[PDB]
């Protein structure tokens, strides 16, 4: 799992490797109010469910 | 003329800031970290290596009774045996059948590769810093170095420039370390004189060109057997050899913050912890005045493209009308946006092409070109893409920041729900009233 | 055998301890302490010294205009002159009556004296210490060196000892200090780039054998009188030479708590702060059966002089009855008096002499010799210099210490008060008690 702030990978004799995480949903924030929900869900998932 | 800014801890991010003086034109500097270093003060202890015992021949007496004597060697011992009756390869040695003693002896030495096999045991106190930077200064690239802390400065090109202290700190070493080839180890290692019989520190000495040894190995010497000549002993194997085994990793695969170790001398690079700030003089020979500079009269501005990903993923369109040739500055006046270019070109009636990364999914924000401002919209899509090799370029969002058509849905449930409440309010008024009166 | 004690950091006055193990006879210790040292860690800034000035030939040129051009030395001026008319001790220089040039220049540079007239700037940090001791061990004397913390042992005749750590972290050292054969200061130099034209600090370098010097003093030539060869010139002087001759005391004479100062290296002696802890093992070899030691059946205490002095002031006469000749020990077993004499020989029917010092004005005390008790007291009379040149050698007192005569009197008098308010308040019981009873 990669998380917020990075990985670093080290496979033998070799040097290691840096992954960073990036946006991506399958919501929209333009439309109709069910599918603007689920785009923030999947961004910030614990803040979400307190303020609703 | 005197610029303070601040600057956060970070390794391969460029950074912009805006000098505004009243009767000049603004001017714009670009500023990027490449390395910190951290660098303690340390003290010696005293070091470790292998050992080797000493044994010198027996003495066989036959026909009597033999004594030996005490010395001051380390780790010395004697004992006399009773009732042998050695052979050699022609026959027996002496005469008679009894009344044979023999006597062994033994101590303990230091072993000549201690001046190349050896660890060293150190104490550890505050550090210093040191950094280096590259600054964007009229159009061409300059560098300083300096240490981070507010008691030096350095002149280049006529301008001068201070930086430091740091606003943390941490350090990713305790008070006491040791050193082998090329790695550093946290370790609460014994007292000096307090060593043990199997573990790290049974072999003690100041310095490899040092005399003085000390050494806590069992010895114990034991009887010989039947027929044969030769000098038994028994004694806890070396302590050095067994830590190379089992010794675990090092510091630079387990520290926090991603800093990197190096040894030779010890330092700690890289790491990323607080801010930075920054001091600048800037003499009067470099600014340019107000009537000398072109100005620009009418603009607009559009946006055919937005997608808010890691990289510059915006480009932008402004016309302009100008006065005459020269040059100018661009600058943004929002803090979630970043602009790549620093200065531009103008001329004649024409348009200009500029580049942006931003974090929002709806986009306002306002440019400034040579004293004066235009007003950009536009809506950005997400992308495609999992990870990536490369940090951010944008700052984080806020709570305040949301779509366009989410705070409109806001205002009417809000807005709706509240006149229920006014409403009924009223009723309860009004209907007071009249009770007070009738009484 | 471990056995745990603690002495004040005083230097030049012996403490006694008691070692009691049942089984064995008791034994008395003495130690004393010689010198304690503290030295800290430093690292260099740079020097200052004083300064050269360097000026070649000028160039006269008549009938024509001269020119010059720039170079990088430090402080490098250059200037030209119209109108001169120059003479020498045969006549006129050159034919042409107007329209001559003079051109001058000059620079600075550093004096070879630097390597031996200096000065240096130093940052100081976290200091070690250690310390030197004499105890009276087995009825000889035996000296001891240590460092004071928990990170040491040493072994003189078969005795382990452990010194430290100290109580406190007092230091008289800051974090800046300046250092000039055999003075040291406290001072807050200016930083390295940042000098002033007439002050400490006006020229720098970062070791007596660098290339690079920076400077900021003022140079600004002159017009030549007429007639003559010269270049006159207006300096600032020497700021090096004006601290010498207003530097003021140092701090061997202004630093508290009585410390010594020496610098090389730089160290601080006998300061009187705190206390020490220290630490000590026994073999069995060392001790006496209680079976094999004298035993004395009777006593009685006899003191004909006592005077209450910062020296030792007390004789007391003791008799025994001894079953045979040996060795036995004395100790005190109050807080308020001390005893000199550590061990005393015993033989048959007879009576030894011992001397004490006490500030109690009535004395009682108890005095034990190879387990045994006797009582002892007198009155004491006060001395009568005013001032000696040594400090004393006992404890202070308390409020619960008081002459016997005046403890009579606070006991008559309160007893006295008390007994009136006791008859009062019977009375008055009894009265109440037949009004609530008759009703
Ligand atoms: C979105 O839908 C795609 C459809 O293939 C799916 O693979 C993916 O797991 C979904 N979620 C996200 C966060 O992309
Ligand atoms: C090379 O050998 C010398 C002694 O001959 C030793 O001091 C040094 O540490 C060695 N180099 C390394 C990298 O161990
Ligand atoms: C040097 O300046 C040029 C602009 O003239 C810039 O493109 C380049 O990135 C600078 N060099 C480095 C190493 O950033
Ligand atoms: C003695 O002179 C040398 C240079 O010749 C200098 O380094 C040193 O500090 C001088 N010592 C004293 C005590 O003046
Ligand atoms: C050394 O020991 C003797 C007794 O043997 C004692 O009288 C003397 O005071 C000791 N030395 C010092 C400096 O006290």
């Amino acid at each position: 799992t990669v998380p917020t702030e990075g990985l670093e990978v080290t496979w033998g004799n070799n040097e290691p490797y840096k992954y960073w995480p990036q946006m991506s949903t399958n919501g929209t924030a333009h439309g109709h109010p069910h599918e603007i929900i689920l785009y923030y869900y999947e961004l910030y998932p614990t803040m979400t469910v307190v303020i609703v | 003329y005197e610029h303070v800014t601040v600057i956060p801890n970070t390794v391969g991010v460029p950074y912009k800031t805006l000098v505004n003086r009243p009767g000049y034109s603004p001017m714009v500097l670009e500023m990027e970290l490449q390395s910190v270093t951290l660098e303690p003060t340390l003290s010696l202890d005293y070091i470790t290596c292998e050992y080797k015992t000493v044994i010198p021949s027996p003495y066989v007496k036959c026909c009597g009774t033999a004594e030996c004597k005490d010395k001051s060697l380390p780790d010395y011992s004697c004992k006399v045996f009773t009732g042998v009756y050695p052979f050699m390869w022609g026959g027996a040695y002496c005469f008679c059948d009894a009344e044979n003693t023999q006597l062994s002896e033994a101590h303990v030495e230091k072993s000549e590769s201690c001046k190349t096999e050896f660890a060293s045991a150190y104490r550890a106190h505050t550090a210093s810093a040191s950094a280096k930077l590259r600054v964007l200064y009229q159009g061409n690239n300059i560098t300083v170095a300096a240490y981070a802390n507010g008691d030096h400065a350095v002149t280049v090109k006529d301008a001068k420039f201070v930086v430091g202290p740091m606003s943390s700190a941490w350090t990713p070493f305790d008070n006491k370390i040791v050193v082998y080839k090329g790695d550093v180890y946290n370790m609460d290692y014994p007292p000096f004189g307090a060593g043990r019989p199997g573990q790290f520190g049974d072999i003690q000495s100041r310095t490899p060109e040092s005399k003085d040894v000390y050494a806590n190995t069992q010895l114990v010497l034991q009887r010989p057997a039947a027929g044969t000549v030769h000098v038994p002993y028994s004694q806890a194997p070396s302590g050095f050899k067994y830590w190379l085994k089992e010794r675990g990793a090092s510091l630079q695969h387990t520290a926090p913050f991603g800093c990197q170790i190096a040894t030779n001398p010890v330092r700690a690079v890289n790491c990323a912890v607080g801010n930075i700030p920054i001091s600048i003089d800037i003499p009067d020979a470099a600014f340019t005045r107000v009537v000398d500079a072109p100005s620009v009269t009418d603009m607009s501005c559009e946006v055919p493209a937005c997608t808010h990903s890691s990289d510059f993923g915006g480009v932008a369109i402004i016309k302009y009308t100008a006065s005459k040739k020269g040059k100018c500055a661009v600058h943004s006046m929002t803090n979630a946006v970043t602009i790549r270019e620093a200065d531009v070109e103008v001329e004649g009636n024409s348009q200009l092409q500029i580049s942006f990364s931003t974090a929002l999914a709806s986009a306002e924000f306002r440019v400034q070109v040579c004293s004066t401002q235009v007003h950009c919209a536009a809506a950005c899509h997400p992308p495609k893409d999992h990870i990536v090799n490369y940090p951010a370029s944008h700052t984080t969002l806020g709570v305040q920041d949301i779509s366009t058509t989410a705070m409109s849905w806001v205002q009417k449930i809000t807005g709706g729900v509240g006149l229920i409440v006014a409403v009924a309010a009223l009723i309860l008024i009004v209907v007071l009233c009249v009770s007070f009166s009738r009484h």
